[PDB]
Order: C-alpha cells, then sequence, then structure tokens
RNA sequence: CCGAUAACGAACGAGACUCUGGCAUGCUAACUAGUUACGCGACCCCCGAGCGGUCGGCGUCCCCCAACUUCUUAGAGGGACAAGUGGCGUUCAGCCACCCGAGAUUGAGCAAUAACAGGUCUGUGAUGCCCUUAGAUGUCCGGGGCUGCACGCGCGCUACACUGACUGGCUCAGCGUGUGCCUACCCUACGCCGGCAGGCGCGGGUAACCCGUUGAACCCCAUUCGUGAUGGGGAUCGGGGAUUGCAAUUAUUCCCCAUGAACGAGGAAUUCCCAGUAAGUGCGGGUCAUAAGCUUGCGUUGAUUAAGUCCCUGCCCUUUGUACACACCGCC
C-alpha cells in the first residue's frame, strides 16, 4: 500500500516499539541503564561490555 | 550536565561500543588473522588499536582498507571527523592467541583438511609456541548425521576459581 | 529548669496541646471535617470529633522537629498501611487536602511561616507556645 | 430518557454540554479529539438515514471500529459491527447511548460443555 | 537486687528438685532486669541451658504465624501474666513458674520405629533439658488454645495455666498431656 | 537500624564510652572494675553482635528457605 | 451511663421495611439495612447530633425519625455529592441515595435493561458468568458444582 | 590568575584509578600546587541478575552480574593560574577524567 | 458450646450483683467480669471504670490491651 | 591428610582462588560526608543559675574566615593460623573443650572426565535439510483471540480473628533508581485547587550535590469493638468520579459509596528449613504508555527444635551375587 497505511499504525510505545540493539528481538529485552539488548545477547556480550561475576 | 548522560549510562555505552566494534571487526577481519581490539579514548580524540597477525593483509594497498574501515567507523557511530585513528599492530606469539588459532583452525577445516590432523597440527603448534597446556573441542556432524564430540587436550589446564580468568584464553 | 518539648512524653504533650487548641478555638476548620477520611487507605473516619485540632497539634510538633515540611512531607508522615484487601498490602500516603488545610490554618494562627524555599517552619512565638505548653504539661505530669 | 432529558433534546445536544451527561470514560473520550474514521462513519450513517425510506428502517452499514460510543443522533440505524469473523447487525436502542459498539457484537459463542476428554484422569 | 520487671526478687525462689537445678536459670547470675537478650543461645549445644527460663518462655510463647517477630508483645504478656498470678496467689511469680515447670516435666516418654504395641515399642527415660523444653512448650500450647475463641485474653489464660501447673489439678493442658504420656509409657514398658 | 537494635546500639555505645572515658581521664583500676561488671553481666554491652543479615538466593524466598516444590 | 437498661429499650427496631438490632452500637446497627454502610452510618449519625457511644435500643423516637429523615433526604443535610450510591441514574439522571428494597428493584431494572439492550455485561449476567472480565477457567466452580 | 579547579577520575577498576591518583598528585607536589585530598566517592555497583538458561527449561538458574564504578575527586587550587602550567594528561585507556573549575 | 447471648446493658438483677461482691476478691479484669457475670465486655470495661471513679477499685496495670484491677487492701 | 605398599612420577577436581561480612578511635583523604568547638541567634528556665537545655536554624573552602576524621565514605594495609593450654590419638595425620580474641566453620561465584537422542531452529543477519514465496507460511493494516468455562491439578495471596480489627498519637532502615543513538516514555521538592483518585505554576537532580535526614511497614502507646460469621473476610455485583493510550467493552489502573458470599484452623498426603536462619513485616529493580497477588534483592522484628542417624528417601567407597548391558521401568 501507499504511505497512508503502510506504517500508519502507531508504535510510539509498547513492546513492539522496542527491539534488541543486537538481534532486534522483541522478547527478553533489558532496558536498564539503556541496555536495549536481548537477554541472550546480553549473556553473550556481558564480558565485552564488562559486567562480570563476583558472586 | 543535562546534555551528557549519567556516568552509569556513559559506561554502559562504552561497553556497548566495545562489544559492537569487536563483533564488527571479527565478522570482517576473520580471514586476516584478527586477534582482538583495544581502544584508547581521550576527550580530544580516540585511538583504536586492532591486534592482528596479518597487519600487511588487513591493510589494503597503500592503506586502502584501513582507510575504508576508518571511514566506516567514522560514519557509523558519528564521531567528529578526525577524532578517531585506527592502528594495526602485530600480536606477539600468535600461537598463544586462542582467537587467532581458532580462526586458523576454522580456515583449515573450511579448506577441506581432515579435522584430526588439522587439530593435531594446531595443538602441536600451540605447544611449540610454549604454554602450560591447551584444549580444543570439535562438535558437529562428524562422520554421519548423528552428532559426536572430540576433545583434544594436553598440558596443564585448570577449570575452577579466579585464576582461570587471566591464565586461559577462551574462544 | 527550662522544659523543651523533647523532655516531655510527646503523646500526652500533643494531647494537652490539642486541648488548649480546642479551648482557644480560632482555627479555620473546614466544613468537611465530618465527612472525609483522614487518608486514602483508611476506611473509617477518625473516631474523635475535633480530630482536626489533634492533627494540627501533631503537625505543629512535627514542624518543631524539622522545618520545611510541605504537604507531601506531612502526608509521608501521616501515610499508612493500605491493606488492599485480598492482594498483599503496601503503603499509602495521607490526604493532601487535609494536610494542606491544616497548614493553611496553622499560618491562619500565624504560628507557621513559609520558608524562603519550599515548605514552612514554626515562628519563634509559635516555638514559645510549644515550649510553654511543654513546661505546663511537664509540671502536670510531674505533679 | 438518558439523564432526565428526552432524545429530542439529545438530537440538538452538542458535544461539549453532552460530556457532562456521559460517564467519566465517555467524557474523557469525547474530550479527546474524535478521529477521521469516526466522523466519516457518522457521515455514512447520516447519509443512509436521510436517504432511508420514510417510516422504514435503514440499510445496513458495516464497520470494524467497535470502540465507537453510541451517539443519540444515530439511533435506529442498521450497523454491521465486526465480531472477528462476521459483521453483526443490531438495533441502536434509545437506551444504548452510553454503550460501545463492541458491547453488542459478541466475539464468541457461549460454550456448551460436553463430556471431558482424556484430561483429569 | 535484680528485680525482674522492677520487682519480684529472684533470690527467694528455690528449685525444689535437684533434677532440673542445673537447667533452671533464675539464679542471680542468670537473673536479668528485662527478659530480652539476643545472646545467640541457639548457636551452640547446651547454651540454652544457661538461658533464664523466663526468656525461654518468651521465646516459646511467640508462635503460630501471626507471632514470629512480636517479641515485645510477648514480653508485655509475660509481665501482665506475672502481675495476675502474683495478685491471685500472693507469692513470688517466679516461684510459681519454677514450680509449674517442675510439675510439668514428663519424667519419661516412648519412642521407636518398628511394630509398636499401642504407640511405640520401647519406654525411654528423658533428660532434664527435655523436661524443661516439653514443660514450656506444653504451657505455651495450653495457653494458646485456652485463649483462641473466648473472651478471656491471653494474659489470663497464661496466668491460670501457670497457676494450675504450679500445683497440679488435672485442669491444665500441660499436666494433662504429661499424664497421658506417662500412662502410655507405663503401658509401653 | 530499627527500634530494639537502636536500643542495643545506645546501650553498647554508652557502656563503651564510659569505659573509654575511665580508661583515659582516670586510672584503669576504675576502668577494669567497671568492665568486670559489664563482662560478667553482659558481654554484648562491650562487644557488638557481628551478625547482620544473609543474602536471599534465586531459588527461595529468603536467605535459606526454598520455594515449595511439587511432583504431580 | 453504665446504668440499668432503659425501660423503652426495644431489642430490635423496625426501620422502613427492615428490622435492626438495638443491642449493638448505633454506628453499626443501621448498617444492617441494605444500602447502608459504615461510612454512611457514621456521617448520618454525626450530622444527626446523636451520641455514638450508646446503643440503638436506648434511642428515642424523635432521634430515630431524624435518622430516617437524613437517610431518605441526605442532600439537604449537607451530604456531599460524591457520597451517594445511585448517582446520575440512567433513567432520570438525578442524584439519589437508595435505602431499601428500592435498591434491589433498581438493580433488577438495571439488569433487565442490560438484557433488553442485549449488552455483553447483560448477557454474562443472564448466563450467570463473571462480568468484570475475571477468569472463569479455574474459579467460580462452587456455584455450578 | 586565580583559578580553583576540580578534577574527577573514574573507571571500572581500582588499580588504574589508584595509580593515576598517586602519580598525578606526586607530579603536583613536584610542581608545588597545594592539593585538596583525594575524595573517594561511594562505588556504583551496577547489578544485573538474569536467568542462566535462554529457553527457560531447567532449575531456574539466575546469573547475577556486577559492574563497579569507582570515582575520585581531586581539587587543584593554586594562587597562580593553573591550565597554562598543567596540560599533560598521561592517561591510560579505561579511565575517565573531567576538567571542571570552581565556576563549573 | 453454641453461643453466649451476653447482656449489653445492666438490669436490676445484675447491677447490684456487680455492686456487692465484685470488689471482694483478688483478680478483677474485664475478661473475668464478663465471663462470670454474663455481660458483653464493653459493658465490663464501662462498669470497671465507673467503679474506679467510685473509689473502691484499685488499678495496677492500665495497658491498652490488658487492664488489671484488684480490691483495696483490707486490714 | 598420615601411613603402609609393585609401584613411581604426575594431573585435574576438591582444596587452593575472588568477592562478600565481621575488628580495626592504626594510616591517607575528605564543602556532593560528617564530628567537635566557637559566634550569631530563636525559644524554655529566668525564682537564679547561663560553661543550664533544644535546634536537621544561620556561619566559620565565601579562602584565611576554627580544629579533627571517632561517626559516613574508599584505598593501601594489618588482623585468625588449630595460634596457646588441657585432654584423646600408632602419640603422626588429626579431633574435643577452654583462655585471649570482632572473628576459633560468613554466605556466594568458579567448579574435573563422561553422558542424556533432557530444552531451545519461537534470541539472533547461528545453521544443514525439507516447505512457502505474489491470491505468500514474506510483509503491512483493521478487528477478534491468546482471558474464552460442566471440571481436575500446581505455584502464591488473602484470610478464618481479642497474641486481633478500627481511630488517633509516638517512633526507627538498606539495597537501589531517576530526562533516553534509534526511542516519543524520568525521579521529584514546594505552592494552590479537590474529600480521594487527580489537575494547575514554580523549582532541583544526568545525581554521597535534588527527591531524601529515603519521617516504610511491622512494631509501640492510648481509644472503641466483645467471641457473633461481629467492626474478621472483601469475593460477587451497581452507580459515579480520575489516569495511559489511536483506542480501556470481554471491565488497564486508581478513588468513592453500596453487598458482605464461602471460610469457625483444613482428610488421605506432602513441601522447605538450623542463627540474624524460618516466620512476620514493609521497601527497591525487572516487567511498564498503564501497571505486580510473580520474581530478584534490600531492610526491620527475631524465634522453637538439633549437634544425631540410616528407619524412609538417596548418595560415596570396599566386598559379594547375576542369566542385567536400551543396564531391575532389566531379563524371564
Ligand atoms: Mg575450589
Ligand atoms: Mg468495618
Amino acid at each position: 500500500g501507499h504511505q497512508q497505511l503502510y506504517w500508519s499504525h502507531p508504535r510510539k510505545f509498547g513492546q513492539g516499539s522496542r527491539s534488541c540493539r543486537v538481534c532486534s528481538n522483541r522478547h527478553g529485552l533489558i532496558r536498564k541503564y539503556g541496555l536495549n539488548m536481548c537477554r541472550q545477547c546480553f549473556r553473550q556480550y556481558a564480558k565485552d561490555i564488562g559486567f562480570i561475576k563476583l558472586d | 550536565m543535562a546534555v551528557q548522560i549519567s556516568k552509569k549510562r556513559k559506561f554502559v555505552a562504552d561497553g556497548i561500543f566495545k562489544a559492537e566494534l569487536n563483533e564488527f571487526l571479527t565478522r570482517e577481519l576473520a580471514e586476516d588473522g584478527y586477534s582482538g581490539v583495544e581502544v584508547r579514548v581521550t576527550p580530544t580524540r580516540t585511538e583504536i588499536i586492532i591486534l592482528a597477525t596479518r597487519t600487511q593483509n588487513v591493510l589494503g594497498e597503500k592503506g586502502r582498507r584501513i582507510r575504508e574501515l576508518t571511514a566506516v567507523v567514522q560514519k557509523r557511530f558519528g564521531f567528529p571527523e578526525g577524532s578517531v585513528e585506527l592502528y594495526a599492530e602485530k600480536v606477539a606469539t600468535r600461537g598463544l592467541c586462542a582467537i587467532a588459532q581458532a580462526e586458523s583452525l576454522r580456515y583449515k577445516l573450511l579448506g577441506g583438511l581432515a579435522v584430526r590432523r588439522a587439530c593435531y597440527g594446531v595443538l602441536r603448534f600451540i605447544m611449540e609456541s610454549g604454554a602450560k597446556g591447551c584444549e580444543v573441542v570439535v562438535s558437529g556432524k562428524l562422520r554421519g548425521q548423528r552428532a559426536k564430540s572430540m576433545k583434544f587436550v594436553d598440558g596443564l589446564m585448570i577449570h575452577s576459581g579466579d585464576p582461570v580468568n587471566y591464565y586461559v584464553d577462551t574462544a | 529548669p527550662g522544659v523543651t518539648v523533647k523532655d516531655v512524653n510527646q503523646q500526652e504533650f500533643v494531647r494537652a496541646l490539642a486541648a488548649f487548641l480546642k479551648k482557644s478555638g480560632k482555627l479555620k476548620v473546614p466544613e468537611w471535617v465530618d465527612t472525609v477520611k483522614l487518608a486514602k487507605h483508611k476506611e473509617l473516619a477518625p473516631y474523635d470529633e475535633n480530630w482536626f485540632y489533634t492533627r494540627a497539634a501533631s503537625t505543629a510538633r512535627h514542624l518543631y522537629l524539622r522545618g520545611g515540611a510541605g504537604v507531601g512531607s506531612m502526608t509521608k508522615i501521616y501515610g499508612g498501611r493500605q491493606r488492599n484487601g485480598v492482594m498483599p498490602s503496601h503503603f499509602s500516603r495521607g490526604s493532601k487536602s487535609v494536610a494542606r488545610r491544616v497548614l493553611q490554618a496553622l499560618e491562619g494562627l500565624k504560628m507557621v511561616e513559609k520558608d524562603q524555599d519550599g515548605g514552612r517552619k514554626l515562628t519563634p512565638q509559635g516555638q514559645r507556645d510549644l515550649d510553654r505548653i511543654a513546661g505546663q504539661v511537664a509540671a502536670a505530669n510531674k505533679k | 430518557t438518558y439523564r432526565g432529558v428526552d432524545l429530542d433534546q439529545l438530537l440538538d445536544m452538542s458535544y461539549e454540554q453532552l460530556m457532562q451527561l456521559y460517564s467519566a470514560r465517555q467524557r474523557r473520550r469525547l474530550n479527546r479529539g474524535l478521529r477521521r474514521k469516526q466522523h466519516s462513519l457518522l457521515k455514512r450513517l447520516r447519509k443512509a438515514k436521510k436517504e432511508a425510506p420514510p417510516m422504514e428502517k435503514p440499510e445496513v452499514v458495516k464497520t470494524h471500529l467497535r470502540d465507537m460510543i453510541i451517539l443519540p443522533e444515530m439511533v435506529g440505524s442498521m450497523v454491521g459491527v465486526y465480531n472477528g469473523k462476521t459483521f453483526n447487525q443490531v438495533e441502536i436502542k434509545p437506551e444504548m447511548i452510553g454503550h460501545y459498539l463492541g458491547e453488542f457484537s459478541i466475539t464468541y459463542k457461549p460454550v456448551k460443555h460436553g463430556r471431558p476428554g482424556i484430561g483429569a484422569t | 537486687d535484680i528485680k525482674l520487671f522492677g520487682k519480684w526478687s529472684t533470690d527467694d525462689v528455690q528449685i525444689n528438685d535437684i533434677s532440673l537445678q542445673d537447667y533452671i536459670a533464675v539464679k542471680e547470675k542468670y537473673a536479668k532486669y528485662l527478659p530480652h537478650s539476643a545472646g545467640r543461645y541457639a548457636a551452640k549445644r547446651f547454651r540454652k541451658a544457661q538461658c533464664p527460663i523466663v526468656e525461654r518462655l518468651t521465646n516459646s510463647m511467640m508462635m503460630h504465624g501471626r507471632n514470629n517477630g512480636k517479641k515485645l508483645m510477648t514480653v508485655r504478656i509475660v509481665k501482665h501474666a506475672f502481675e495476675i498470678i502474683h495478685l491471685l496467689t500472693g507469692e513470688n511469680p517466679l516461684q510459681v513458674l519454677v514450680n509449674a515447670i517442675i510439675n510439668s516435666g514428663p519424667r519419661e516418654d516412648s519412642t521407636r520405629i518398628g511394630r509398636a504395641g499401642t504407640v511405640r515399642r520401647q519406654a525411654v527415660d528423658v533428660s532434664p533439658l527435655r523436661r524443661v523444653n516439653q514443660a514450656i512448650w506444653l504451657l505455651c500450647t495450653g495457653a494458646r488454645e485456652a485463649a483462641f475463641r473466648n473472651i478471656k485474653t491471653i494474659a489470663e489464660c497464661l496466668a491460670d495455666e501457670l497457676i494450675n501447673a504450679a500445683k497440679g489439678s488435672s485442669n491444665s493442658y500441660a499436666i494433662k498431656k504429661k499424664d497421658e504420656l506417662e500412662r502410655v509409657a507405663k503401658s509401653n514398658r | 537500624g530499627g527500634h530494639v537494635a537502636q536500643i542495643y546500639a545506645i546501650r553498647q555505645s554508652i557502656s563503651k564510652a564510659l569505659v573509654a572515658y575511665y580508661q583515659k581521664y582516670v586510672d584503669e583500676a576504675s576502668k577494669k572494675e567497671i568492665k568486670d561488671i559489664l563482662i560478667q553481666y553482659d558481654r554484648t554491652l562491650l562487644v557488638a553482635d557481628p551478625r547482620r543479615c544473609e543474602s536471599k538466593k534465586f531459588g527461595g524466598p529468603g536467605a535459606r528457605a526454598r520455594y515449595q516444590k511439587s511432583y504431580r | 451511663m453504665s446504668l440499668v437498661i432503659p425501660e423503652k429499650f426495644q431489642h430490635i427496631l423496625r426501620v422502613l421495611n427492615t428490622n435492626i438490632d438495638g443491642r449493638r452500637k448505633i454506628a453499626f446497627a443501621i448498617t444492617a439495612i441494605k444500602g447502608v454502610g459504615r461510612r454512611y452510618a457514621h456521617v448520618v449519625l454525626r450530622k444527626a447530633d446523636i451520641d455514638l457511644t450508646k446503643r440503638a435500643g436506648e434511642l428515642t423516637e424523635d432521634e430515630v425519625e431524624r435518622v430516617i429523615t437524613i437517610m431518605q433526604n441526605p442532600r439537604q443535610y449537607k451530604i456531599p455529592d460524591w457520597f451517594l450510591n445511585r448517582q446520575k441514574d440512567v433513567k432520570d439522571g438525578k442524584y439519589s441515595q437508595v435505602l431499601a428494597n428500592g435498591l434491589d428493584n433498581k438493580l433488577r431494572e438495571d439488569l433487565e435493561r442490560l438484557k433488553k439492550i442485549r449488552a455483553h455485561r447483560g448477557l454474562r449476567h443472564f448466563w450467570g458468568l463473571r462480568v468484570r472480565g475475571q477468569h472463569t477457567k479455574t474459579t467460580g466452580r462452587r456455584g455450578r458444582t | 590568575a586565580i583559578h580553583r579547579i576540580r578534577i574527577t577520575l573514574t573507571s571500572r577498576n581500582v588499580k588504574s584509578l589508584e595509580k593515576v591518583c598517586a602519580d598525578l598528585i606526586r607530579g603536583a607536589k613536584e610542581k608545588n600546587l597545594k592539593v585538596k585530598g583525594p575524595v573517594r566517592m561511594p562505588t556504583k555497583t551496577l547489578r544485573i541478575t538474569t536467568r542462566k538458561t535462554p529457553c527457560g527449561e531447567g532449575s531456574k538458574t539466575w546469573d547475577r552480574f556486577q559492574m563497579r564504578i569507582h570515582k575520585r575527586l581531586i581539587d587543584l587550587h593554586s594562587p597562580s593560574e593553573i591550565v597554562k602550567q598543567i596540560t599533560s594528561i598521561s592517561i591510560e585507556p579505561g579511565v575517565e577524567v573531567e576538567v571542571t573549575i570552581a565556576d563549573a | 458450646r453454641d453461643k453466649l447471648n451476653n447482656l449489653v446493658l445492666f438490669d436490676k438483677a445484675t447491677y447490684d450483683k456487680l455492686c456487692k461482691e465484685v470488689p471482694n476478691y483478688k483478680l478483677i479484669t474485664p475478661a473475668v467480669v464478663s465471663e462470670r457475670l454474663k455481660i458483653r465486655g464493653s459493658l465490663a470495661r464501662a462498669a470497671l471504670q465507673e467503679l474506679l471513679s467510685k473509689g473502691l477499685i484499685k488499678l495496677v496495670s492500665k495497658h491498652r490491651a490488658q487492664v488489671i484491677y484488684t480490691r483495696n487492701t483490707k486490714g
């Protein structure tokens, strides 16, 4: 369709308004500290960001 | 102030940039002996150091490819122009870099070499480079459809506690 | 042997303070003191009739303890436990209009002045009133 | 009668003085701006009603929007409210004003329970 | 000199039997002004033995879900109950508590695993510490079911529980349970 | 802290302050022959209870209790 | 106060169309009438100028008919708008407190109106199911089996 | 100028911050500017707890993660004016610095 | 054990019953008064404070949840 | 681990390790933390104290215009090692009690070989093979549904009440968050309106600087209720008032007023748990445009019982039996 209905549905909020910054997942997102990453992708990259285990 | 995000958010963004740059360099510099990336940051500018064995190969003809990647990283994260430099540095004892050795084994497997002799050669080179011990695991559709797993390990290798972090590289 | 409000037990202190407030009745008492619950989480109105005087006395004592308490502060003191029925309990705050009317009455009797910043504190003569009543209730409690 | 007033007064009851007669949700909804599709649907029903035959019920009009609050000027129309599968026609009564279009095109048929199956052995 | 709750000097309270005098701790070395001391008496074995029995009751009186942290209310109940028993009897309340504990201890019990005759196969004599434990627990239980669905408040129920136990009249839950256990142990000899 | 922990903090602080005051500004004879009554009456009046808390785990409601499990 | 029971201490009363026990306190005795609660009883007694520390059997006829007048007609005795039950009626839009079986038949006419307009809430009411969107999968089993 | 500046230093580790705080103040003492003492602010422990499993099947194993942000505050205050003397940074990667004056 | 149907107000039968022997024994609480006089218990508290005012009952505890009285000292 | 020894030399695991917590009036530093002293004050006592008491009122990093780090914070360090005594011990490995000591067993993370056809292709621009690919199993938009109910089960919550409820007064925490690359959505003080849910102007905070001295709950002190399905219980259900959103109906949430149902402690069974622990009790973070009966943590109150065992459920070693080897859910 034309521009009048292709993206006319609002997504200014809600779960569909957020995707993982790595894999664009819409499930298991972590928005704490603006992480915006998939939970699995967080566990994958947590060494790379620097979240490490002490306990 | 208001324009700048909090220290918490800023450090999170720093870690995110580190992760994204490492992933991008891994996915692009895979064949050129990529080992790792180190970034040195200042308020004036930042310095990116890409640890790689084949510095002569990761660089294009008269530095064309390093210029390409510099422009890529300049545009992608939106730094000011000339606020980032990319240096290519040869690693010391590339036999000790599990990243580079894993990439070499992946190349030898994709080339068509037998997994057994390739793994033996990789392990032999690693121990000839000099280390307390090494361990390689191959899992996949070896022989038939049914999955099997091989572990080829020699020397010393711990598994538990703090010291495994800074004593064994994991790739 | 000067007596501060801290040297007397605050409960009979605020009791006698509310009694003095009742006998010297000059408060701008709203007409809805007979209808409103003292808080959102409450389900009964206060049992006392002139509970407004008691609450005003308690707020005056709290301003003595620490000044600059706006309406939200006082509701945080007068907040309470909302049982929420079948769902597990939480904590709720006091009535904003109730505390605000209490304050506007307290500087109705000018014993309270607004601060240079937000919130309001006790005037020195209000401090005098509190200390005098503390001394007299100390004399009564002692003898 | 909706609030003591007759429907004849409701036809010339403009929106802003009507929001006092509606409930809080409806008052908030009309306080917020009605969008283009609602206005076009009102135009549709008004067109059908004016071109409806005299002393005869109007023709059916279908729609998916079932969040529309029922206006008093649309009483008597034949509205086809989508149920998820089909469009359902239903009268607009002079009592239905404070009600939504989805509140009368049920989305499910009531369940008639048979013999329980293998579960709960 | 100590005067727990401000009065009721402990020195005139005397333990009648030498069986539990190593496990009753009302003596002036274990006499305290107010029964509250988070002294980690459960950290080691036999450290509750030196704990004053009033504190042991206070620990054992707060039970049943609604009362697991309400120790201040437990202490105030103890104080009011002591007031009530001293008004009703006129002697030292601590003497009443000690006598109730002595009369409430079940001198033997029965326990086994295999094919029992009536309840257990074998009859076993008990330790003084277990006597004190069972006495306090039975007293708290008796007062608790004494005050549940009746107007008479918990203080009075604890009070007459201790009063009846300090003498023995088949009227208190504690000594009734003691007699039942002793009869069963006599049967399972 | 709370209320009763507050009470214990105040009593320990007063006891410790008096024994320190008697250690410094006067002879330690008085300091020792008050510390004896403090010790063989209440060791905690001069020694803080080191126990504070214990961390809850991700498999139970508190520090040690576990969530109720079922099999059928 | 703490005297003998009064001679005119009727044990239960006859209020409107229902009886209330005079043995309990007045602040809670009239709550037995359907449509009357603790808060409403509190406010009507406070505006009735009647002692709250005395039982409902020991009142006099003038006091109880004052309570009747307040209950039937609360608007003119300074009861605020938001305290009424049948506020803004669907029939006539008039603010009224309803005190008796009028409440029963008012709920009845509301439900039959909902059924007549075939509302979803009316449909669930006719079917006896939950109307506020609560889950019926696991709950409400008592009323059926 | 008269300049009274504030310099704050933070990172994720402790060793780098300590060595910067020590060598910087040693250079300051060699350069005779009186130094306001190192102000160690409380550490921010960014804690993230996450289920170990990526599917949800298993023993409901939660992995928690920590990120410790330590920061230090050092004021450089001299009767003479500051920035023209000291411009050099000697900053390793990984540590963050902010140059503020008493106006800021 | 079914019900208690306790009196809410005194009658002639129980008023003098309260007056004449209640201040003659040791323990006086609202619980015992209510349980041995078949009265409500709020009435018990009211009667106890009235007899406090009449000056032949001595108070000892005065706690919000448990109040205890006793007869005056004799002899 | 000591010992013996056809074994010897090893190795991983455990242990060792790191964090956590506990003592450090030891050191360094502290205007985004404080302490003390002083001076302004204000109020009580002024009978008379006057170096009397309170101040989370104002100042003394406003730069000469007080000192110190005990309190708070965070670094380098120390500090506990079976160190000493007594006892048991082949007098070795080790073990019990006791002195002094904060501490004589702080909880976690990590955690070997091998394996499960245990779960994930619904996390991924991880992926083989197969299926679809224009009337699409792609994708967008609109609506419905994922809530739907004769019923059974699980995890929890409320509760069944006087060791309580309501009303008022008094009074104490710690984790930790808070304005965004896309991305619009922050934490909030104060002042006013309203009874509440909310609304209306002014501020502060990208943060030990502001919310906030996080005046939390529980608890404590007085009040009323009075053993009843009562003032417990608030499920169901009606009306009305507020918030988010494009939209609140099959009710988003919240407020108010009505109705108070079953429930009077729970069968056969079965769950977790040993000291700041269980339990009570609130508070953070996640989810969030709206939101927690869930979960992860934090904090307050603080216990009974035990210092043992294989009886049951299992597990580790050694011996023994096997017709088991998909391994007793076997085989027959
Ligand atoms: Mg280990
Ligand atoms: Mg009630």
